[PDB]
RNA sequence: CAUUGGUGAGCAGCGAAGGAUUUGGUGGAUUACUAGCUAAUAGCAAUCUAUUUCAAAGAAUUCAAACUUGGGGGAAUGCCUUGUUGAAUAUUCUUCAAGUGUAACCUCCUCUCAAAUCAGCGAUAUCAAACGUACCCCGUGAAACACCGGGGU
RNA sequence: UGACGGAGCCAGCGAGUCUAACCUUGGCCGAGAGGUCUUGGUAAAAACUCCGUCGGGGAACGAGGAAUUCCUAGUAAGCGCAAGUCAUCAGCUUGCGUUGAUUACGUCCCUGCCCUUUGUACACAC
RNA sequence: GUCGACGUACUUCAUAGGAUCAUUUCUAUAGGAAUCGUCACUCUUUGACUCUUCAAAAGAGCCACUGAAUCCAACUUGGUUGAU
């Protein structure tokens, strides 16, 4: 695993460099709840579930 | 606004259907016998119907012994044997010099019962007549055959050797 | 340059593995050769290929140095950099120079407050055959590594006895003309890893009269070099030494420089086996 | 959405992590503002590029700058580096491109170690 | 091998020396026809000039130098996803 | 406390009988403008036909012609090339033979990557629930510092 | 190149169910091994910035003689933190980061070392 | 010092009986089933075509006129005797 660290070759781009971010200490964050849906509610669905 | 990549279309052949090559494209565990025990085979009582071979018959002829005569008296109890009908295709087929062992298999004590067969090789109508039912007894003198019927359990083999014949998988002998 | 640098050591692995697998091939083609010069029989395995014999007729036509040094070999003279570990004490920055002066070719670089990658990727791309860093124990030098720059081996040293030359008496100076060698006792496959890993620190083609000799001497497992001048009398040669005496040994071999510290280890002094005091070069 | 430009600045091993944004006119290192830098003595090596330009192009906007790293010196030679960055990569971007070669001529003639990274690589002799 | 010379010179050999092919190997887009989309598109380059046709034989000496052209809408989405873009570069 | 994240309520401000986003279709450009048609020194353009023909001129390799073929090996039968047998009076046709002759025809190669995905497996982790430990509370019960259930931190 | 006490903020390597001491008085339980509690003794980021306060040695010793060696930029030097990687070191070793200069960078005059003394290589020039 | 001779030790070498597919009829065998000018419906497989998600990237570019859809502002109608 520290053997991919000098070999990274920094042109790469995969397509899925949108959905991933980073963390700014540099090491990336993924979401506890997962799904594409369980993002964050909208008014719309706010002014419901209240 | 055209797409980028453009190619232009061609055939497929790991994919399409229209070619000859490409046009092609619940589990069975036979139950053991119900007579079957471990390898003792506790059916098979006598009378006895032994099936018969091309080979049983040639050697036969050459070590002097009846068939039905000389059965009884390796066996000791009544036997009623019976050559298939892939195997009386055989003894037609050997030809002109085997004729005198096809003028023995038809004799009205040997009896005959038929097949569903596709074919005349009765090396393979013999065992799949076996496996189904394990009734029988078979009467073969082929060296390929023998090692083809001791790998089935309870099936009593039979050679000729010498002067009489011999039983192989029979557990009652005498 | 850096990714340059780095394909090519990914390029001369798999020539390198391919050659392993390539060996066997290499193997039967002797015996082609041999039963086609002197010989009818021929193998089995042999007989039934016709891959491999349609592949001859080409293959007919084919016939040492290290694999890392074969480039270089004999072309270029070698460039080294003589440095110290960390904040060395002043007997041992005295000794690095005594190293300094026993290679031709050979700068001293004070080290500190540089790291092991920086100062190696500070001279790849400056270009140097090689690397010479010390360390030592309160002044006495314990160990010594020599690492080939252009993705090549290292070899760290450990070294017993020595005498540092500013001990003894103001004799004067050396001579520092390019020396003879003498390599002695050198047997083992791994032996000669360490004569050729050795040899390329000097200047290639010393003359035939020249006045310095370099002995490197290997009775029981501890390479002893000792630096030495020599003058041809009326009947015997007369020698008198000059410069350091040391033992040395060996006891790792990486296949990457000294930088690396996960690179392939050819051969590692392994202490702690039941029979690791009985074989030689082990 | 929002116009920001993010410039690097780095000395011997600290970064400087400057968001340049359009705003009111703000200026803060680390969540504190620009007049409580450290050293104190070395406050007027990091108004270097707030001084030399003239400090009016910094009415209109933000400069968040976040620095880990270094030691107390070689921050303040990231925070003047990632400064000088970031006001002249805003320039070319969201503002007037005769502003940055303005700018760019500026700090050059003062000290050309506000934009280029003056890295000491090794030399063997 | 002298024999390489009849038996691996293939065209799937000199075919995969591509430019496209080099972009899928260097990991640089996901899939090969990927890579042919992106250099179609201008953002491809070999050392100062970019590089257009997508059918470009690279050397194996040349093949150092391939990289996104710079200022790329491609490159720089790169840089973002480390968190490291620098616009004084307007990368 | 920070958002350089999403939704959504408001205000300052900009604000001439409205504003913003997105898109279908056609036109004019995208190089430097001397008109359409035909049988074209002229005629048409409502049409060339009951002048549209004759005359003139006009026939080279005495029958040059794949500059065009993925690479090995073959080519029986073909075809080509040369040699020959036989007939009609040098060519035409016919018969057989031979060619490290072959862009017909047989055969092996021209695929199997110093590759990448999807599926299994599954770690550093995460959210929830239950269960465990201690601690007070409530029901059941006549009651047990309850050896009955439950709630809570 | 001070002494003390607060306050201010700055790193980079490092994470194997593995990382760590001795001696003693005394109680209780236990057939014992031992358990448990008790008791005393002995070992074992900094510089930096800012404020407050201050103005001989306990004989060898007040910054180290002649001589002598190393040393050219992130270098000399100052500072602490870390790990202990089959040799080597724990009376220490090797890493890592912080703050970081002066003086050369010329010349063969001296002391050494070395090379050459057919121009051979092909112009022109010497 | 190396190479023979002998002794020892291991490794290796021969398979056979059938059946089917292979020739633009026919693999050699008569013990084998296939000669038809098609009209519907169902079901399944594959391919385009238009949008399109993981997920972008790039626009043969600019103007003029006419047409449409969405979103507020406005107005009208219904709406606490109950709109969503
Ligand atoms: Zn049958």
């Amino acid at each position: 695993l520290r053997e991919k660290a000098k070999e990274r070759n920094p042109d790469e781009y995969y397509h899925a460099m949108h959905s991933r971010k980073t963390d700014a200490k540099g090491l990336l964050i993924s979401s506890r709840h997962g799904d594409e849906e369980d993002e964050s509610l909208s008014m719309d669905q706010v002014k419901l579930l209240k | 606004t055209r797409k980028f990549g453009l190619v232009k279309r061609t055939l497929n052949t790991k994919k399409d259907q229209r070619l000859k090559k490409n046009q092609e494209n619940t589990r069975n565990i036979p139950q053991v016998s119900s007579a079957l025990f471990f390898q003792y085979n506790q059916a098979i009582k006598p009378p006895y119907q032994v099936l018969i071979d091309t080979n049983f018959i040639n050697f036969s002829i050459q070590k002097k012994v009846d068939i039905v005569r000389g059965m009884m008296d390796c066996l000791l109890a009544k036997c009623n044997p019976l050559i298939t009908d892939c195997v009386m295709a055989e003894l037609e087929k050997l030809g002109p010099k085997y004729r005198i062992a096809l003028k023995l298999a038809r004799d009205p004590r040997i009896k005959r019962l038929s097949c569903s067969h596709k074919g005349t090789y009765a090396d393979d109508c013999l065992v799949h007549r076996v496996l189904q039912h394990k009734c029988y007894i078979v009467a073969t003198n082929d060296a390929g055959l023998k090692q083809r019927i001791r790998k089935i359990p309870g099936i009593p083999l039979m050679s000729v050797g010498g002067h009489a014949y011999v039983i192989e998988k029979l557990p009652d002998v005498f | 340059m850096l990714r340059r640098q780095a394909r090519e050591r990914r390029e001369y692995l798999y020539r390198k593995a391919q050659e392993l697998q390539d060996s066997q091939l290499q193997q039967k083609r002797q015996i082609i050769k041999q039963a086609l010069a002197q010989g009818k029989p021929l193998p089995k395995e042999l007989a039934e290929d016709e891959s491999l014999q349609k592949d001859f007729r080409y293959d007919q036509s084919l016939k040492q140095v290290d694999d890392e040094y074969a480039a270089t070999s004999g072309i270029m003279d070698p460039r080294i950099i003589v440095t110290t570990s960390r904040d060395p004490s002043t007997r041992l920055s005295q000794f690095a120079k005594e190293i300094k002066l026993l290679f031709p070719n050979a700068v001293r670089l004070n080290r500190g407050n540089y790291v092991m990658p920086n100062l190696v990727d500070a001279c790849k791309k400056s270009g140097t055959t090689d690397l010479v860093v010390l360390h030592e124990h309160r002044g006495v030098p314990t160990s010594l590594t020599i690492s080939h720059f252009p993705h090549g081996p290292t070899a760290q040293f450990s070294l017993h006895n020595v005498v540092m030359r500013h001990d003894i008496i103001n004799a004067g100076n050396q001579s520092e003309v390019n020396p003879h060698l003498i390599f002695d006792n050198f047997t083992t496959a791994l032996g000669k890893r360490v004569v050729c890993i050795l040899k390329h620190l000097f200047n290639a083609g010393p003359k035939k009269d020249s006045e310095r000799v370099i002995t490197f001497a290997n009775r029981g497992d501890f390479i002893s070099v000792r630096q030495h001048v020599y003058v041809r009398t009326r009947e015997g040669v007369e020698i008198a030494e000059v410069g350091p005496r040391f033992e040395m040994r060996l006891f790792e071999l990486r296949l990457g420089t000294l930088e690396n510290k996960d690179a392939d280890v050819e051969w590692q002094l392994r202490r702690f086996i039941r029979t690791a005091n009985k074989k030689d070069y082990l | 959405a929002v116009p920001s430009v993010q410039t690097f600045g780095k000395k011997k091993s600290a970064t400087a992590v400057a968001h340049v944004k359009a705003g009111k006119g703000l200026i803060k290192v680390n969540g504190s503002p620009i007049t409580l830098v450290e050293p104190e003595i070395l406050r007027f090596k990091v108004y270097e590029p707030l001084l030399l330009v003239g400090l009016d192009k910094f009415s209109n906007i933000d400069i968040r700058v976040r620095v880990t790293g270094g030691g107390h010196v070689s921050q303040v030679y990231a925070i003047r580096q990632a400064i000088a960055k970031g006001l002249v990569a805003y320039h070319q971007k969201y503002v007037d491109e005769q502003s940055k070669n303005e700018l760019k001529k500026a700090f050059t003639s003062y000290d050309r170690t506000l934009l280029i990274a003056d890295s000491r690589r090794p030399e063997p002799k | 091998k002298i024999s390489d010379l009849e038996n691996k010179v293939t065209v799937s050999a000199i075919c995969r020396r591509r430019l496209p092919v080099i972009m899928h190997r260097l990991k640089m887009a996901e899939t090969i026809q990927d890579a042919v989309k992106f250099i179609e598109q201008g953002h491809v380059r070999v050392g100062p000039n970019l590089i257009n046709d997508p059918a470009y034989l690279v050397t194996r000496n040349m093949e150092d130098y391939v990289t996104w052209v710079d200022n790329s809408k491609i490159k720089k989405t790169l840089l973002r996803y480390r968190n490291q873009i620098d616009d004084f570069d307007f990368s």
